This record gives C-alpha cells, sequence and structure tokens, in this order.
C-alpha cells in the first residue's frame, strides 16, 4: 500500500490528451529527467529548513520515490505510456497535487482510530 | 436593488445596465471624436478657429463639434453660416442609441450631420 | 390633552422664552438619527469619493 | 470562411477578450478582472489538434450586433459562451434561450467550488471547472472545451 | 400513530392540483408532467398508448415511492407535433377504445343470456 | 515571547478538515446572530451555505491559532491557508 495511485494518473491523462496514434513525441529526455527529479523534491511532508527536518523528510519519502521512478522513467514514458509535453506537465503537477493530498491532518485522534 | 433606472431606460442588474448603457455611450464617443469635423481643443480655441476658417471660406457654412467641459456626457455644436452671422451654439447629449440633438435621435454622426442640415434649411 | 396642569405661566411671572428655547433644542435633539457607510461586492466598485 | 466563437461580454465572465487566446490557445488561464480591458470586439486564434494535419483558424467575437448582420454567419457559430444571465440573448438568432442552446454549443466557465446558476442547472449546457490555485489543470479544460468543439466540427463536415 | 388516512390515496387536496406539467429542456420538445393521486393503472395504460405513436420519440413513467400516490411522466414528441397535443390524442383513442369494447361485450353478453 | 513570526511559520499552508468545519460552524453562527456579510448572496438564506460562499471566495474574516505541543503558536489567516 502507497499513496497516489500512479497507473490510474497515466490512463487518465492518455484518455485526456488523445495519446494513441503512431504520433511522434515533442517531450525531450532531459526534459523528463529534470522534470521528474524536481518532482521527488517537491513531496512536502515536513516543512522547514533544518537539517534534520531534510533528513526526516528524505526518509519519510523513499519508498514513493523508487515508486515513482520505477514508473515514470524516460524508456517507459516513451515507448510503452507515450507521453507529450502536456500530459508530462499535467501528470507531475496531479502527482504533486495528490500527494499532498495524502497527508495525515493535525489534530486526528489516532489512537482511538 | 433588483431594478436600475438610468432616466427613461430601465434595467435588472448592473452588467446589463453596463453593457447596454455605457459602452454604447463609449461607441458614441469614440465615433464623435473620430467624425472630421470634431476638435477636441478648448471653447475658446475652437471657436477662433471657426472664425478664421470662416472668414477664410464665407462661401460656405462650417460646423464643428467639441466637449462640454462644463456638462460631462455632452457636445456643443458651433455653426457659423457666414462671417456676418454670430456664433450660435447647440447642445448634443451623448445616449446609448445615438446623439440627441433638438429632441431628435440620430443613431450616427453622418446622420446627425444631415439632421443638422436638414434643419438649417428648413429653418431658413 | 398634554398639559393636564394648571401652572401659571403667565408672562411676569414664567420665563416663557426660556421654556420655548429649551423645547425647540428638545424638538431639534429628536430629530437625531443613525446613519452609517454602504458597502457593495462588485468587481469595478470602489468605496471612493466623486474627486477620488 | 472561418468558425465564429461567441464570449459573454458581461464583467463577471471568467472568461473575455483580454485573455481569451492565452486560454484558449496558449493554455494559461489569467484572471480577466486584473486583466485591463480590450478595446477590439473581434480576434483570431489558432487551435492545433491531432484530428486535422493543418492548424484551425477561428475568429473570436464580443458583440453580435456589429458582426451578424447576415444570418449565413450563426452558420459559422460552433461555440457560446454563456454566464447564466437572460438578457444576453435579446438580439441573438433565437432569443429564447433553450432553443439556442439545442442548436448551438453552450460553455459555462466557473471556479472550482462555487455553486451553480440556477439557470444554468436548468440548460443544455457544459460546465468547465477552473482551479483557483493550481494552473496545471488549464491545459485539461482547454482540452476538454476543444474536443467538444472539434466534434462539433467534424459533425458539420467543415473544410480546413 | 403515523399511519396516514386511507383516503388521501384517491382525494384530491384543494391546494394540490391534479396536474403540473414543466418542459424539460435538455433535449428538444420535452415536458415532465406530475400527475397527483394517480398510480401504475392509469400510467401504464397512457405510456404505452403513447409508445405506438409514430411521432412519440421518447415516453416512460416511474412511480418514486410506493408509500405516496403520484407518478411523474417524461414525454418527447417531433419537430412537428407538441406532446400535450399527443398526450390528447392518447386520451381520445383509449376512450375510443373502450366504448368498441363495452358495445362488443354488451352485444355479446345480450347474446348469449 | 510564545507567537511564532510569520517568515518562519512551519505549519501546513492548507486548511485541515477540522478547522474547516470549525470555521463553517463559527461563521455560520455568526451570520445567524446578524453579523455583516462580505459576499454578495444572490439568493442564499441558509447561514451555513453562506458561509461556504464566503469560504470559497477567502472572505472569512477569522484567524486560526494553531498550538504547538511546547505551547507556542502559530497565527494563519483564514484567506492565506489553500482550501480544495
Amino acid at each position: 500500500p502507497l499513496p497516489v495511485n500512479l497507473r490510474r494518473i497515466i490512463q487518465n491523462a492518455q484518455q485526456i490528451f488523445h495519446l494513441d496514434r503512431a504520433k511522434a513525441s515533442d517531450l525531450t529526455i532531459p526534459e523528463i529527467i529534470h522534470g521528474v527529479r524536481d518532482l521527488c523534491k517537491k513531496l512536502f511532508v515536513l516543512r522547514g529548513e533544518n537539517e534534520l527536518i531534510k533528513e526526516a523528510q528524505q526518509n519519510a519519502t523513499s519508498l514513493f520515490q523508487c515508486l515513482v521512478r520505477a514508473r515514470l522513467a524516460t524508456r517507459r514514458i516513451l515507448e510503452e505510456f507515450r507521453l507529450n509535453r502536456d500530459a508530462f506537465e499535467w501528470v507531475l503537477g496531479t502527482i504533486e497535487a495528490q500527494f499532498q493530498r495524502s497527508l495525515v491532518h493535525p489534530g486526528e485522534m489516532v489512537g482511538v482510530i | 436593488g433588483r431594478v436600475l433606472l438610468v432616466g427613461k431606460y430601465r434595467y435588472h442588474d448592473l452588467d446589463e445596465l453596463l453593457v447596454e448603457y455605457v459602452n454604447n455611450v463609449a461607441n458614441k464617443v469614440e465615433l464623435m471624436v473620430s467624425h472630421d469635423k470634431f476638435m477636441s481643443d478648448s471653447l475658446d480655441y475652437v471657436k477662433e478657429w471657426l472664425e478664421r476658417y470662416s472668414k477664410a471660406n464665407g462661401n460656405r457654412s462650417h460646423y464643428i463639434f467639441t466637449f462640454n467641459r462644463k456638462a460631462p456626457g455632452w457636445f456643443f455644436l458651433l455653426f457659423k453660416l457666414n462671417p456676418t452671422s454670430e456664433i450660435k451654439i447647440w447642445n448634443v447629449k451623448a445616449l446609448p442609441d445615438g446623439y440627441l440633438l433638438a429632441n431628435n435621435v440620430y443613431p450616427d454622426t453622418n446622420s446627425l450631420c444631415n439632421g443638422f442640415k436638414t434643419l438649417m434649411s428648413s429653418r431658413r | 390633552q398634554v398639559a393636564g396642569l394648571n401652572v401659571n405661566r403667565n408672562p411676569k411671572f414664567w420665563d416663557i422664552e426660556s421654556e420655548n428655547r429649551d423645547r425647540q433644542e428638545e424638538i431639534d435633539k429628536q430629530r437625531e438619527e443613525s446613519r452609517e457607510s454602504r458597502v457593495i461586492k462588485h468587481p469595478f466598485f470602489h468605496n471612493m469619493k466623486s474627486k477620488e | 470562411k472561418e468558425p465564429i466563437i461567441v464570449l459573454s461580454p458581461a464583467a463577471s465572465s471568467l472568461v473575455r477578450m483580454s485573455n481569451v487566446k492565452e486560454f484558449l490557445q496558449e493554455g494559461k488561464f489569467l484572471d480577466p478582472s486584473k486583466e485591463p480591458a480590450s478595446s477590439s470586439n473581434l480576434l483570431a486564434i489558432q487551435r492545433k489538434s491531432s484530428r486535422f494535419k493543418t492548424p484551425i483558424k477561428l475568429l473570436v467575437v464580443d458583440n453580435v450586433e456589429k458582426l451578424f448582420t447576415k444570418s449565413e454567419y450563426w452558420d459559422r457559430v460552433v461555440a457560446i459562451v454563456t454566464t447564466g444571465k437572460d438578457w444576453q440573448f435579446k438580439n441573438y438568432k433565437y432569443k429564447d434561450p433553450q432553443i439556442l442552446f439545442q442548436k448551438f454549443n453552450g460553455f459555462y466557465f466557473k471556479y472550482k467550488g462555487d455553486a451553480v446558476p440556477a439557470s444554468v442547472k436548468s440548460w443544455n449546457v457544459k460546465v468547465l471547472d477552473i482551479d483557483r490555485v493550481e494552473r496545471f489543470s488549464d491545459r485539461q479544460v482547454v482540452e476538454q472545451f476543444w474536443d467538444t468543439v472539434e466534434n462539433t466540427l467534424v459533425a458539420k463536415r467543415y473544410k480546413s | 400513530m403515523n399511519a396516514p388516512d386511507r383516503f388521501e390515496l384517491f382525494i384530491l387536496p384543494d391546494d394540490v392540483p391534479k396536474l403540473k406539467i414543466t418542459p424539460d429542456s435538455r433535449v428538444p420538445n420535452c415536458i415532465i408532467i406530475k400527475f397527483e393521486r394517480e398510480d401504475h393503472t392509469l400510467a401504464n395504460l397512457l405510456r404505452e398508448e403513447l409508445a405506438l405513436y409514430p411521432d412519440v420519440t421518447f415516453v416512460a413513467y416511474k412511480v418514486e415511492h410506493p408509500l405516496f400516490a403520484n407518478f411523474v411522466m417524461r414525454l418527447q414528441t417531433e419537430e412537428g407535433t407538441r406532446p400535450k397535443q399527443a398526450l390528447e390524442r392518447a386520451c381520445a383513442s383509449i376512450i375510443n377504445k373502450l366504448k368498441t369494447l363495452d358495445h362488443k361485450f354488451n352485444e355479446e353478453w345480450n347474446i348469449k343470456n | 515571547e510564545l507567537a511564532i513570526l510569520k517568515e518562519e511559520r512551519t505549519t501546513t499552508p492548507y486548511l485541515t478538515k477540522y478547522e474547516r468545519a470549525r470555521i463553517l460552524g463559527t461563521r455560520a453562527l455568526q451570520i445567524s446572530m446578524n453579523a455583516p456579510v462580505l459576499v454578495d448572496i444572490e439568493g442564499e438564506t441558509d447561514p451555513l451555505q453562506i458561509a461556504m460562499k464566503e469560504l470559497s471566495q477567502r472572505k472569512i474574516p477569522l484567524v486560526i491559532r494553531r498550538y504547538l505541543p511546547d505551547g507556542s503558536y502559530e497565527d494563519w489567516g483564514c484567506d492565506e491557508l489553500i482550501v480544495d
């Protein structure tokens, strides 16, 4: 169990942007690399600039970043999913927003639950 | 309020009032400014220019339009039949449906000029 | 019928003018009213004066 | 003959002549309240689609009083944007909103989370939501709008 | 204690109309009719009479709840015809059918008695 | 002392569900007790619906004071918290 269903997001992007047909993609490889790398540093669980905060933040998202990197690979994006530029930016923004929405809310009585 | 009144005009909302009144009045003002017989300068300068042009071209009657700085939303129609005739000033109001001169509604500037010439011919 | 008492309002024995002035001032204070500004929500609406 | 897109001249419209080009064409949404008003009531935009080999040129018209003197112009209308106001349709081809919305594509743009007006729910119009904060979904909303417009254009067998 | 009066199934209140017609603006030439103090007996008859008319493109009914005595009908016709006229024609046609059915039944009963 | 400066606020910038529920309830109660409304109501009458309309347009004049376990607090305006 992990947050942000990536398969659903990818197929939603394919349906929305009509990623069928053998049309070539205008999505450059450095764009893919830098987009995925930047996405893997905006998944904020904890806010702050302290080094301990950054270490805890990097620890908390290790498995999810592994999932994202395993899915949004360059060869996979170019061949299996066939995303374009607009679809790629939409996927990145959607991943960030949905991860922000999956965090626990302060004030939860998790002990009773 | 559910009903808004601007003179005889009746509207149902602020946006309807704006689109039907202010935009049409602004279009009529733009048409008046873009007309060949318009001068946006001061009233004294307009009178001096009309006097000079009438003296130079006394074989024809000249009419010009200018802003009514004392009464906003209005215009002064100054026409001089000949150098011996005194300059007569007429009031024109900028309405959404056109221009109101002598209680007559003219849709465009050319129609307003034609009506002014017809009124001058009838009154002569 | 408000003046139910036979108060001796003789001009030489009663200060008529001061009573009239005080009563006029009391009516001028009963004319006092409350008022406040108006708030309207519209994109092109601004709470400004004519010169403003 | 380029197709015609009609916009609501109301000041409460989220899509106005100032930002219609950057929204529909460029895919970026800007607040029309902050943008200055546009003096020109006619604008031209370009749409790139996978259904067509070449880009399509479209004309955007704000007021139909001065641009629809001929009845054949109404044959070019492919989309209508309304604010839920009855007074928009005083000078239109079909003065009743219902018949107009069965005979033409109606679109209503609202912010996400706002309540739909009663007249909008009683009409056959599409509802498109723009988020107040997130800006990546603007391209998706524009794609939905253009999908409907391109479906109408293909159904009309327009030649480009 | 909470049981409604049995005569409420068929007695019409003074302030409640027998018939309320509203247009359905989603599709052209469609109306929604609300029948009060009626049930399947009239609804099914009218629906299956109207369904055989060439100029009627849609006809349906539903009883929302069995504890309330009312049903709602949706009727859509061609451009030339109005739905109310189709409803009147259906009512007249069923009345004529019942009239000839009663005549033939009386004839046969007199013959056989 | 206990207050935390606005530049070094480290709590989440999103409105939680508990804060949203409490803010809607408090604003609805205030509206039902004749408080001035800051949005244009078309035909709405229910105080909760008016409060929700105010929240969607970021016009609720309330401040949320979030308490930390040590006793300090951060003050957040309802207009600067992101609401879904």
